Parts: structure tokens; C-alpha cells; sequence
């Protein structure tokens, strides 16, 4: 599963419909408190993502590339619980970043 | 390349089979669908995602009428935003196993994308993708 | 509507053989359409197996002729060539494959049983030239419901042979085993009887 | 999830003086499960002298953590036993390229 | 800042008893509540403190059921307490889940709990994140 | 004492009506005290939204008059500020006393443990007469009136037999009553006649 | 030294006793397992490794009959390869709590391990060793 | 527990008894990715032969029961039960170790 | 069947004392071979917990003896270790017979069946004499011999009716045992007589 990195400085990248409407999770003062908080109902927030410099279309072609390893790696795995890649990938970015 | 600052820069969403015009009709959705048994069902974590034009809320059941897609882990959820949503009903006679799709693309729910069909509850049709962003950059592309 | 039908075209003119059929062990079967819609249930005796079982009757009779003198008598010869059969089968045209003339992908079946069946309550016209209704088939259905019945009624319409006895002992003789074979008929899931 | 590293008169680097706890016990057969304590007695207690004022600012890091850790307990899906002793660690690794 | 190895890392469970917070049975039902719409979470941690103040309350709805969650066979008991307070107690309207009000978590054997489970003993505190080593800790731990 | 105070009220210038409602569709209900203690349990009729109906009922027996003759008379200045001898009357007959949710978060420390159980915030009748709370309480076992089922509601209604003048407005009153009950409608509470 | 691409370049791989010319026969295999209670079960995932000579499918039931094991997880499954099943069926009257190993061995399964033994299934007696290859340094020896 | 970097000479150079290994190993055609066009849950083992040309399965045996010594304590600690892998933690430590300033 | 066998025995030849020892509430008890092999069930009083309590009463019956004016008042010198109809008589009526389990450690080779039924590791009853598994074992099943549900004790003593000194010791042998038998607490066992 390749991962890109969009980052501004030039719009440029690094390793289709314009119309992005996503929902996200947001990101007085008492709202951390889980009694305080805006529930998973309300969690989500309406946002639009624009396709300016081929940022649309750069990651829906990203999304079958990825369907080819994913699904290998989902095979090996003996356990059926939800799985984090979320360390995964930080785990493997600092393995390969490391050269010489 | 070395952007990564902090675990949660790193975002998954799954985006839809709306984008390359693959047929979202309550027809041409169930062509790139199959059975199959002896594979294990996985599930697979993403953060955000884009809404779907059209989901479904399919409930297949064998003669006997017990619904052939897995009961839901505690954790899936109904899928937050969609415009449509299709009841799609009907059986299959001879199919037996687990639900699979055929193109490679993942059946997505709350947070949590899978590779099989749970019970009768709303998703969509989507691949997951990788990237890394910080604050800074998603604050001008989020809106 | 019972008997008013039975009486005026398929009367006093041939003297045809009626066996019921029941599956016991069988479970009830529903439908839902491929579009959705509304759960329509369907009896015991019918569903995706023993559909086939019914299937396999008929082809088992023209195999196996009774020694009559040398010639060979098969139903063929004794009916009035494509014969008039009246079943839930000639909706099929007795043949194995539109039985099973699954229409669909590899996820849902869109037409499978009701191409043919329930689409006139590919044409479902009979294999002797006749009107068919689902009504006189199914024995059971409660209300003006026709196809939420329990049996299957199959009727073998014979010549009486009433003006030419010499065609008469080809239909005579031919069913004096049969009779002795439904009640020693090896079959594990349909159970027939008479009546 | 910010989070102090004790070292060495103690050097720190991110109210009640006593401080009594319970820990994890740290003998020849005694690593085979049948060899073992058990859950009972696995535990030792022990404690904490406030010697260079460090139970002091221990004890007012407790509310900073919990603004912190609510949110990122309600963004996660699983319900099980979430283990943070990984994050930390990728974390720190992450974190360690500007010093 | 140095980290050699997974296990130097602790979770200490640090309790409200010490910081002078009334932990008495009629002034520590005050800080508790419900909601409906919020899931439950859990949190490891290594090591924890001693409690003054334990409590195994049972908070049963008026039909007889207990709002508390029912504790995985992962959820212990809290090992060592001074004292423990069995009160009892009913919920008129409130329904949903128990959370907590000041931020701080109930604290089990080895895994904190956002929120509350049955029947069974807890401590209030919230969770250190901290880093020691083999000789820092030997001079520190008694 | 049993009978010394049930000699003032089965006189023949009282002729007071009795009735008996209660709630069949109610489950089982239980209460246990803050600090520890045991578990007592309620009867089906002791609970929320059943209690509140009977207290919207009886409010509404006084609130609606009917048009008789050409001048508006009240029960108040016929009967003999009402006297009502129930369990009603011990929260004062008030939606906010009878909800007093008297406590905090989490679980309430008091709701009827300073109203029903405190006699066994105010506790005696406001409208100055004592009653003993074993009467309104029936179908219990032993002396525990504590753990019953029914309730009583009794209105004191004068029988004005010397007093023709005052008698029309009171012998109609429960005339109306009477038709009221079999054409209340409710899904919870039945009255039945003694 | 040593060195690590991506993080699969590891493998666990558990070697049994039946190569290591430890008594697997029946008469003497069943006295390195004993029973004790307050000791939490526990489970460890491997990747690949030999499989024995031979593997057990012991039913050890209590007086009453219950087996004294623990039921399996869904993500258990059957030892894979086995040249000899051997089958010995014991009872004790005298058991406590959950199955554990005199020698510290741990009871292997379909790519999960455990330091105790699960519900009347195939196992194999091993150790787990875990050891880091990439591509080309694999495909060498495995060929 | 500890491991070893079973890698190259750059002979097999090591790092931190029966000489036949019969093992079954999960493998490392166009339509293979999909689950559906898969191999399955009970075929995707393919046996392998492997040579003790330097020294090779013996220490690896000798290895594998010294590692049972430290694993078993750390599977006593921790709380979790269903399925603990330390692949992630294999990793961890080798950067935690490596990175030493 | 032990009517006709023991008819026989009926004669002037030897007394013998038949108890019948059931087990009420233990549940139903099985055994399989160390190797493999068919489950064969055992009756309700054949568990590690019962029978040995019969053991304990076994050696309770054996130890107490009643005192007779000044003489001395033994079992072993009026006894033909004594002769015991049994399946303790197996084991010599030890405990450490009893609970000789020749076994390692998870699961015993072989612990009960392996001095019942093993080579008939003592084979051979404690007195000598001749024994078969069908004389103890009560309710059994045609040629089983072993599938039965109750435990059946004989004490064959002497008649003594020519000899006078045994006479009295033979006269009070059971006039402890007949209250002995209905005194002696026990939730999970019964002793009849025939
Ligand atoms: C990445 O993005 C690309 C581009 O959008 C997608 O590529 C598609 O890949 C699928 C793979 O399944 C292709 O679909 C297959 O095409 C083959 C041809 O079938 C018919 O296709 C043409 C046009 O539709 C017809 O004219 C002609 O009759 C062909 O027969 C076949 O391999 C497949 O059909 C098979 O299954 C059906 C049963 O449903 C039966 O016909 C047979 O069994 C047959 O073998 C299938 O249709 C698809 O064409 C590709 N699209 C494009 C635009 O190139 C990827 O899917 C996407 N990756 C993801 C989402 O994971
Ligand atoms: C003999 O008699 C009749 C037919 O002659 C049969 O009765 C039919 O049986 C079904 C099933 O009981 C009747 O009920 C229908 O079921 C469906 C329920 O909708 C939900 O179904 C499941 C519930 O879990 C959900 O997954 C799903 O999403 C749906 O939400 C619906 O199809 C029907 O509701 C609609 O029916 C008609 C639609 O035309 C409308 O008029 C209604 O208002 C409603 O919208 C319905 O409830 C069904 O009605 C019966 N069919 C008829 C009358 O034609 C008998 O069972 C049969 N006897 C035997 C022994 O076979
Ligand atoms: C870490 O930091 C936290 C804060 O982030 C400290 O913990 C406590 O935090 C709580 C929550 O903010 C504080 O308690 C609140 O204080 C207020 C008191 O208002 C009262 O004012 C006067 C009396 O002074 C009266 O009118 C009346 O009593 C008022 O209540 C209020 O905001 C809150 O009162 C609550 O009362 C009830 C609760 O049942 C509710 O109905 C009310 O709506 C309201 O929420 C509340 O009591 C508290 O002050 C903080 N403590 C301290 C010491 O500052 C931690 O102390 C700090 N340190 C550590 C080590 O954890
Ligand atoms: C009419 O009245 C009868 C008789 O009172 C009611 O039936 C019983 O009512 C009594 C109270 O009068 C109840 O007895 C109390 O129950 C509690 C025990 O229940 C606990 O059980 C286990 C504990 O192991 C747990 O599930 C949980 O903790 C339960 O709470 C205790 O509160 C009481 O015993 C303890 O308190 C006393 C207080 O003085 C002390 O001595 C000790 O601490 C003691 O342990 C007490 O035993 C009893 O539960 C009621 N029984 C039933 C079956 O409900 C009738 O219910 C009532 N009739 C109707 C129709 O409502
Ligand atoms: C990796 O692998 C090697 C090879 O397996 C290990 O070496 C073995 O270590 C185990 C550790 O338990 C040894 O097992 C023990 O050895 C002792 C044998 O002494 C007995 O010698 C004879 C045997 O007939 C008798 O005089 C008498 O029984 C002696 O006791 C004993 O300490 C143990 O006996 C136990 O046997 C069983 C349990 O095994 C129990 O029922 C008994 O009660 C008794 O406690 C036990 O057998 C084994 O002998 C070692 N083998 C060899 C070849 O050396 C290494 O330890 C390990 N390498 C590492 C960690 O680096
Ligand atoms: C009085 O009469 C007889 C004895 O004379 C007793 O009958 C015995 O009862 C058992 C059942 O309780 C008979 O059946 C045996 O049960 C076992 C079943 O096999 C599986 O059982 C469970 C399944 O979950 C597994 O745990 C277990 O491992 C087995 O896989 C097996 O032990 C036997 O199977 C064998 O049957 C014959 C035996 O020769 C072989 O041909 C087969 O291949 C197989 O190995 C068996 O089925 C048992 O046979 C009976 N014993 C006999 C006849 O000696 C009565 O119960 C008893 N009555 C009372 C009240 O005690
Ligand atoms: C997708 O389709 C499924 C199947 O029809 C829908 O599930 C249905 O959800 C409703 C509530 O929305 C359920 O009704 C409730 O069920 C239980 C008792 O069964 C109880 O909580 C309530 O009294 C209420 O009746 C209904 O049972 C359920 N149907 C099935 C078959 O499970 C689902 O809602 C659909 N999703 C969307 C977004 O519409
Ligand atoms: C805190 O209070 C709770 C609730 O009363 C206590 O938990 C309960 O403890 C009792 C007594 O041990 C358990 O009863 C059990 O019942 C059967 C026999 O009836 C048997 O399993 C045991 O012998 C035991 O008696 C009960 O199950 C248990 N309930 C729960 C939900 O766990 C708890 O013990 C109290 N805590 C302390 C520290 O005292
Ligand atoms: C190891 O031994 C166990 C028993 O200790 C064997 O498990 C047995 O597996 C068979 C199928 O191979 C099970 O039969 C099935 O049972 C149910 C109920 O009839 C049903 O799913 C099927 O119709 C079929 O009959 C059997 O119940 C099961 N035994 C137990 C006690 O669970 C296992 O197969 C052995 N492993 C081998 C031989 O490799």
C-alpha cells in the first residue's frame, strides 16, 4: 500500500469528479470531557475537498493501487478484530527512511 | 518523503466507485459481486472518508431466510452520509460461504472498511488510501 | 371456479390418471423479488432441489416399457409427437433447462422460478398447443391466492380409445405397472399417492 | 500524552508527600507458568519518597493527561484494551528528528 | 529525554484521594453522571497506586438492572485498598452509560475505564505517562 | 388506635365515597437506601409516571365544573381548602413535591425516602389533620403496610340531610363522578368501587 | 549489526521436539504437562516453522466429563501438517484451573501459539524462535 | 526475547540435533490478489527443503527454547489475551536499540 | 443375580451380613483407557470422593469395638485383613491403595480400574480366598459385571452356636452396628438393611 505525501513547498507530491464532499471527525473549553462532548452522531462535519493541482485525481487512481497489496496483507493476519495500520505505517516509514 | 511529525498526520479515506463512473444503479452494483467459501473475513481501520452519491442496505437470505452476510463486530457502525439509499432485496439458491466482491474494491462502514458484507445495514463501495498531511496543509484543502 | 373448468373441456372425454404429491421433510420456501418488494411464500413441496426431484418423474416413464407382444409403447404413442401434460412442469416445457433458467450475476439471481411461474398467474405457453392457469395445478392455496398452496397436482391426459379398441390396450396395459410402481417407487424426499 | 523522563537530586523534563503503591514483581524455575506467583502475589508494594519534589509535580500532570487522552479515546473504533505503550514509543522515535 | 526499551515506560495510576478531594460516601457520588450516545473505552496502564478510599458500588434502575457496563474477563478487580465503601444507590431518569464528570478515570486492576463497570471495586484517578529505567526506579521504588 | 380514630368519619353526617385504583400493567419496584440497607421493594402502583397520572386526575376532578343552574359553585365551599385523606395528600397534592428529586448526579440520594417512608421537607397533611398511612395502603402482608399494592382515595363529602339548601350542590357532585369513572379514559389505572 | 527493510522481514518460526531427539512417544510425552489455577491464558503469533513428527489430539475430560481445556478462539484452528496424529485420551480426577508445560514449551497451532492447551484439536510441542530475512537471503535456503 | 539477523556473508554470517527441517510455509498469477480468485485457508502452505550447510537448525533449536525463558514472563504481564503479536514490538526495539546516539 | 448363587450359602455353613451402600446425589461417573479406547461407565458410588468415605466407614465398623464385662473384645480373633466381600478388599482396605494413582503429572495412566479389573498391582483380594466382580457389584448388566448402581457389603461370620465364648461377642458385634447405621451423618450416602 504506497502512501503519498501532499505537502505545500509548490503544490507538489511525492511517495476523476472534482466534487469531494467528505465528512470528518472536527478537530467552551469543557468539550473534552466525554460528558461534555458532541457525541458520535454529531462527531461528523461536513467539508469539500478541490481538486486546484490534481489532487483529486492523483488519489482516486491511488485507490485501486492499493486494493493489490492491502488485500494480501489482510490475508496473512490469523486475527479478525479491527486492525491498526495507523502503526503500521509509521513503523515502516522509519524502517525504509533509513538508508546507508 | 520525511514529513511524518506526529502518529494521527497520517489519514485514510475511502474514496467511492462514483469517480471513475462505475454504475451505482440498483441493477449493475450486484454484477461485481460473488460467494465464496474458505476465506476469512478481515477488517481494516480508516480515519475519514468522502459520502457516497447512492449506498445500499442489501439483506440476501437463503430459501431458508437466514442472511447470508456476517453478523457486524460491536465496532461497524452504518455508514454516516449518503444522498440515496437503495433496498435492495433478493436471494441466492446455490451460493454459500462468505460475501465477496470481484473488482478488488472494499465494501466501507463506520470508520472501519471491510472485506465482506455484514447484516443488513447501509455501505458503500470504495478503495481505502494512504497519505500524510499535517495541519497546516489539510486547514487549506478540508474547506 | 372449482370444478366448472374441469368439467367442460377436460370432462367425460379423456380418461386421465390423477396422483397427488407431498414433501413432508421439505421446509417452507419464500420469495422476495430481485427489485424490492413484497415476501411472497411458497409451500413445502417446492424450492430449489426438489424441483428436480419432480423433474426426473416424467423422463423415467419412456425408458422403461412394459413387454406388450414386440412392439415398444411408450407415453408418447398413447397420447392424442408432443403430448398433453398437465403440471406445474409444462410451464417449463417438461425440459431441465428452463427449470433452472437461472437469469442473474454472480450475486443475485434476478429470475430463477418465476420467469415462467409467476409471471403469467421467455414465453410459459404448454408443449401441446393449450391455455395453462396456475390454478389447476396447485391443490392446497387458500382465498383466491393461487400460488400459496402445499401439493402439485399432475394429471396424464389418455385417449379413451372408446372408437378404436386397437390403440386401446397400447393405453390399457401400461399403467398396470406403473400403479405398482408409484407404491414401490424408491424415493427418500417426494411421497405420491392417489388421491 | 505528554510525558516526563526521570533521570538520574532527580533532573526532570517533560499535594500529598507520601506516596505507597503497587507494582509488578521483578529464581531458577520461577519464569514457568506453573513455577509462577499467580494473580495474587505477583504484586509487591512499595514507596515513593517526594525527595527532590517529584511526587509533587507528578501528581498535577494527572489532569493535563486527561484533556488530552479523552479525545483520543473517542476517535478510536475499538472497544478492547487499547495498549499506548506502542504509540509512545513510535512517537518518541518521530519526535526525536528535531533534537 | 532517553528511552532504550519498551518496558521502561509506566502508566502510574495516581488517585484523587491524596490531592485532598472528598473522597467521602457522601460527597464522591457528585462527581459522576450519564449519558446516552457515547461509547465506552478502555486504557492500560502498568502500576498504581495504593487507594484510601475504594468503592463497590452497585447502581441498579428501579426495574432492577445495573447502568454499569458488564466487565470484560480482561477487567480485575483493584488489588490493594484501605478502605472499601459498598454504597448503593438507584437512578431515577438518568440512563445511557456512567462517566465521569472532572475528566478523571475509574481505575482497575492494570486497565482503566472511561467508564464504569459492575458490581465490582474502583478507584477515581487518572493515568502518568512516564519514563524510567532500571537504576532511576531501584532508587526510587522503596 | 384502629378504631379510636375511624369513629369521626363513619358518622351519618359524613357520607364519604371509597375507592380503590391501582396499576396492573406495572412491574415490580425496589428501593434501597444511600448508605446501605435493604432493599425494600415498592409495590407496582409506587413508581414514576404512575403516581403523576393520579395527581393530573385529581388536580382535574376540582379544575373542571359543570354548568349547574345559573351561578358556578365549587366543592370547596361545600365541602366539610378540602380535606383529602390519601397518600396524595402527604406530597401535598403538588406535581414539584411529588418529583422532589432531592440529591445530585449520578444517583439521587432521596425521592420518596424523605415523603413516604420519613412519617413511617414536610411530612404530616398540611390541612391539619393527621392520618394514619395504614389506611390508604391495602392487600399487605402482616403489620408491614410498607409493602402493599392498592391505593385509597377518600373524599369526605357531607351527607346534608337537615340542610336541604346545601344538600342539591353536593348530592349532584358525585353524580358526575360516577359517569366520569366509567367514561375515564386511561391506559394505566382502573377505579373500582369498594 | 543486522538489518531491517519492512517490518515482515521477520518471521517466527517454532521448532518442535520431535527433532530435537526428545521422547515424543506416548508412553513418556504426557509427563512434561501438569495443571494449576490463577495463571492467565495467554496466546503468541507466529509465522511459519517445522512441523513435527508427530501431534496430539488429546480429549483430557474431568471425572464428570467436562474437558478440562480451554475453548478455542475463532483464531485457532488445526496444526496443518502432521506426518503421525498420534491420539491418547487421559483423565485425571484431580486437575486445577488450565493445562500448562513442566518445561516452558509452548502448545503450537495454525500460525498462534499458547502457553496452555486448547479444546480437542491438533497441537505440537515446540519453541519459538524469531530471526530476521530479507528476499534474496531466504529464497536462497528456503529455494 | 532476543532474535538474530539470519542474513547473508555481506559462507552465512550470523548475528545476536537433526538436520532434516520439514516445514510448510505461507508463500511470499494475474487475479491472485483478490480473495475470491484465492488460494484459500488450507492451500496456501507449500512445503519447503532447507540445507544445514553452516552449523544451521542446531543453534536455531538451542535458540528457540532459550527464548521461552523471557517470552513467557512478558506474556504474564501483560492483560491482553486473544492475540498479542510482537512483530510491531520486534521492530520497536530494534530501533530503540539502534538509535543509541 | 445373587438369590441363586447365594442359596446355596443358605445352609449351616457360614452368616453372613449383607448391607446395601447407594449413593443418592453423585453424579454419573465414567473412565477411559490411557491409550484410547470405548468410555465404560461406572455406577454412582464409584467416585474419588465416595467410597472413600466407606473406606473411613469400613475402618469406623472394623475399629470400634464393645466392651464385654472384663474380657477382651477384638475383631481379629473372631474374624475368619478379616474376610471382606467387597471392592475395597481389592485395594486391602487402604487408603493409600485406594489412591495409588501410577501416574505422572496432567493426566494419571491409570488409578482405579488398574486394581479392579487389571490382572485378575495387586490382583487378589487381602484374605486369599475367592472373589469375582460380580459379588459386590449390585444392579449390574448380563456379562458386564461392572455396570451396576449399587455397592453391596458382606461380613461372613461364624454361626458360633456351638461355641459359647464367641457366643455373646457374636451376640453384640451388630448391637452397635444396627444404631450405629442411623446415627452416623452422611448427606451423600445410604446403608439398608436387605
Ligand atoms: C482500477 O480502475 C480500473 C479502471 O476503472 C478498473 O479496471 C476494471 O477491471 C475490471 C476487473 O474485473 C474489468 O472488468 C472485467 O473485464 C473483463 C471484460 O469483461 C467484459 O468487458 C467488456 C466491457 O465491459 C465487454 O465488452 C466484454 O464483453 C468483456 O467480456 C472480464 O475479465 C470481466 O468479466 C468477467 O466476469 C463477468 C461476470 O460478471 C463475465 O463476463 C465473465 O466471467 C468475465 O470473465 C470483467 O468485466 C473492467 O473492465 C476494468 N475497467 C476498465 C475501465 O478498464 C479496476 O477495477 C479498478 N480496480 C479496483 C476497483 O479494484
Ligand atoms: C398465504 O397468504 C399470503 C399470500 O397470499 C402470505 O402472506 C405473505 O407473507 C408476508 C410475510 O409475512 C406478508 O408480510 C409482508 O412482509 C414484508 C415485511 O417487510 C419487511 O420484511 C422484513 C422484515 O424483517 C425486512 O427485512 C424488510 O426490509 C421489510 O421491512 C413486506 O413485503 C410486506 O409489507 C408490505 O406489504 C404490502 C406490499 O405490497 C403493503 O400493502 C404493506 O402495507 C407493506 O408495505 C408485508 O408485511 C405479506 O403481506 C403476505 N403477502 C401477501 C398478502 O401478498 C402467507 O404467508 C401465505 N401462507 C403461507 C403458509 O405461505
Ligand atoms: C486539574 O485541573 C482541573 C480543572 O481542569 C481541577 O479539577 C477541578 O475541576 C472542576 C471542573 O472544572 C472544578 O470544579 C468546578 O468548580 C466550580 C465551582 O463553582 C462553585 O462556586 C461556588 C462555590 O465556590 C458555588 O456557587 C457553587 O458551589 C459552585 O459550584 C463549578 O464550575 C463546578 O460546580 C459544579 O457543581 C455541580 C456539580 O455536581 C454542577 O451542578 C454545576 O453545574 C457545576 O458543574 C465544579 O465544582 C474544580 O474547581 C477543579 N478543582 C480545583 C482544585 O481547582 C484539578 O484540581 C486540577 N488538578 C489536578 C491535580 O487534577
Ligand atoms: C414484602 O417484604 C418481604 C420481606 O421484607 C420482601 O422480600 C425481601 O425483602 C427484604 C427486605 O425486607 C430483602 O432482604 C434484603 O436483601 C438484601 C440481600 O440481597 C442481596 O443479595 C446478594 C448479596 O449476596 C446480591 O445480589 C445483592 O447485594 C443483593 O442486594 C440485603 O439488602 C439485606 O441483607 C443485608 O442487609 C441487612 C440490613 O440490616 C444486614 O443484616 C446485612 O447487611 C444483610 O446482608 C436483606 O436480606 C429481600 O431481598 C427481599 N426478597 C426478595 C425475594 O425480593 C418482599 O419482596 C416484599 N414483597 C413484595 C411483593 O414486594
Ligand atoms: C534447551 O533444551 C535442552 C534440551 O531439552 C534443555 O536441557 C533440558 O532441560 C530440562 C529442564 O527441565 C531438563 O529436564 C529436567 O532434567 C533433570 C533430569 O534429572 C533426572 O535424571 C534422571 C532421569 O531419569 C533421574 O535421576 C531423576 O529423575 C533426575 O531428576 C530434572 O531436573 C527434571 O526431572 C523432572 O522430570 C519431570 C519433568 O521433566 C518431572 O515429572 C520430574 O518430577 C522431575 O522434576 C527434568 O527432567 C532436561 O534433562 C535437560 N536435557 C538435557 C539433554 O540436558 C536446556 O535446559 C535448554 N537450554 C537452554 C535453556 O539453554
Ligand atoms: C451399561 O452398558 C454399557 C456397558 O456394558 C454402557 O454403554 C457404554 O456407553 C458409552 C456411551 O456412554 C458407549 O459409547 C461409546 O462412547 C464414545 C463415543 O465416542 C466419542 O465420544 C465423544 C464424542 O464427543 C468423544 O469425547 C470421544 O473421544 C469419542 O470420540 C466412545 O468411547 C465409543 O466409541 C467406540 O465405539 C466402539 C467401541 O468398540 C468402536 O467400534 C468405535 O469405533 C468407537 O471407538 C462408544 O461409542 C460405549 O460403547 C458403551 N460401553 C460398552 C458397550 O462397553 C452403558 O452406558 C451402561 N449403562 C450405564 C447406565 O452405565
Ligand atoms: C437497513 O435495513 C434493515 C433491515 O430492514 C433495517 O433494520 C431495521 O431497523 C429498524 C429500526 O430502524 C428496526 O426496528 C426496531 O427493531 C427492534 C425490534 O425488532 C426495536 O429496537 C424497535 O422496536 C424497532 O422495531 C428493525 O427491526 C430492523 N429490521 C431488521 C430486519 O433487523 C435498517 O434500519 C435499515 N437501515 C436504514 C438506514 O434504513
Ligand atoms: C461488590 O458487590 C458485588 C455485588 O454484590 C459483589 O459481587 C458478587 O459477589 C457475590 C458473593 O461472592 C457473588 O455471588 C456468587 O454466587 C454464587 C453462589 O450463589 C457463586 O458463584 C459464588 O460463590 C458467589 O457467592 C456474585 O456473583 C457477585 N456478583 C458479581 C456481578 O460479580 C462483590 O463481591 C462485592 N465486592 C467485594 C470486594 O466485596
Ligand atoms: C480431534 O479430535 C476431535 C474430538 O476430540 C475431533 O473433533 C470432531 O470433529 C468432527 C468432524 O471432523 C465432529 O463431527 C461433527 O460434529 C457436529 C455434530 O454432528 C457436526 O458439525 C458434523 O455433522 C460432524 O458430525 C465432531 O463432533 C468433533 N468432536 C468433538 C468432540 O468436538 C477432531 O476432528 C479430531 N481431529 C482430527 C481427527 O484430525
Amino acid at each position: 500500500d504506497e502512501s503519498p505525501s501532499f505537502n505545500t513547498s509548490s503544490l507538489t507530491f511525492s511517495y476523476c469528479d472534482a466534487e469531494l464532499r467528505i465528512w470528518s471527525v472536527q478537530e467552551a473549553g469543557l468539550s473534552w470531557i466525554p460528558f461534555f462532548g458532541p457525541g458520535i452522531e454529531g462527531l461528523y462535519t461536513a467539508g469539500l475537498i478541490k481538486n486546484q493541482n490534481n489532487l483529486v485525481c492523483r488519489l482516486r487512481r491511488l485507490a485501486n493501487q492499493t486494493a493489490k497489496s492491502l488485500e494480501l496483507l489482510l490475508r496473512v493476519t490469523t486475527e479478525e478484530r479491527t486492525f491498526s495500520l495507523i502503526n503500521r505505517i509509521a513503523i515502516d516509514f522509519l524502517l525504509t527512511r533509513w538508508g546507508g | 518523503s520525511g514529513t511524518l511529525q506526529k502518529t494521527e498526520d497520517v489519514h485514510l479515506m475511502g474514496f467511492t466507485l462514483s469517480g471513475q463512473k462505475v454504475a451505482d444503479s440498483p441493477l449493475e452494483a450486484s454484477k461485481r459481486w460473488a460467494f465464496r467459501t474458505g476465506v476469512p473475513p478481515k477488517n481494516v481501520e480508516y480515519t475519514e472518508g468522502e459520502e457516497a452519491k447512492t449506498c445500499y442496505n442489501i439483506s440476501v437470505t437463503d430459501p431458508s431466510g437466514k442472511s447470508l452476510l456476517l453478523d457486524p463486530p460491536s465496532n461497524i457502525r452504518d455508514y454516516p452520509k449518503c444522498k440515496t439509499v437503495h433496498h435492495i432485496q433478493g436471494q441466492n439458491p446455490h451460493a454459500q460461504g462468505i460475501a465477496l466482491h470481484l473488482w478488488g474494491a472494499f465494501f466501507l462502514y463506520d470508520r472501519v472498511a471491510s472485506t465482506t458484507m455484514y447484516r443488513g445495514k447501509v455501505f458503500t463501495e470504495g478503495n481505502i488510501a494512504a497519505m500524510i498531511v499535517n495541519k497546516t496543509v489539510h486547514r487549506m484543502i478540508f474547506s | 371456479l372449482e370444478k366448472e373448468y374441469f368439467d367442460q373441456h377436460f370432462g367425460p372425454f379423456f380418461r386421465t390418471e390423477q396422483l397427488i404429491i407431498r414433501a413432508p421433510l421439505t421446509d417452507k420456501h419464500i420469495y422476495q423479488p430481485y427489485p424490492s418488494g413484497a415476501d411472497v411464500p411458497f409451500g413445502p413441496p417446492l424450492d430449489i432441489q426438489i424441483l428436480h426431484q419432480v423433474l426426473d418423474l416424467q423422463i423415467a416413464i419412456e425408458n422403461i416399457t412394459a413387454s406388450y407382444d414386440n412392439e415398444t409403447v411408450t407415453l408418447q404413442d398413447i397420447c392424442l409427437t408432443n403430448c398433453t401434460i398437465l403440471s406445474v412442469l409444462n410451464y417449463f416445457q417438461n425440459s431441465h433447462s428452463v427449470l433452472d433458467h437461472k437469469k442473474g450475476d454472480d450475486f443475485f439471481v434476478y429470475a430463477d422460478y418465476h420467469t415462467h411461474f409467476l409471471y403469467c398467474v421467455d414465453p410459459c405457453l404448454g408443449t401441446f398447443g393449450g391455455p395453462v392457469f396456475p390454478w389447476l395445478v396447485l391443490g392446497g392455496y387458500d382465498d383466491q391466492n393461487y400460488n400459496n398452496a402445499t401439493a402439485l397436482v399432475i394429471t396424464f391426459p389418455v385417449n379413451n380409445y372408446y372408437n378404436d379398441t386397437e390403440k386401446l390396450q397400447r393405453a390399457q396395459a401400461w399403467e398396470k405397472e406403473f400403479i405398482n410402481f408409484v407404491k414401490n417407487y424408491k424415493n427418500p424426499n417426494l411421497t405420491i399417492s392417489f388421491t
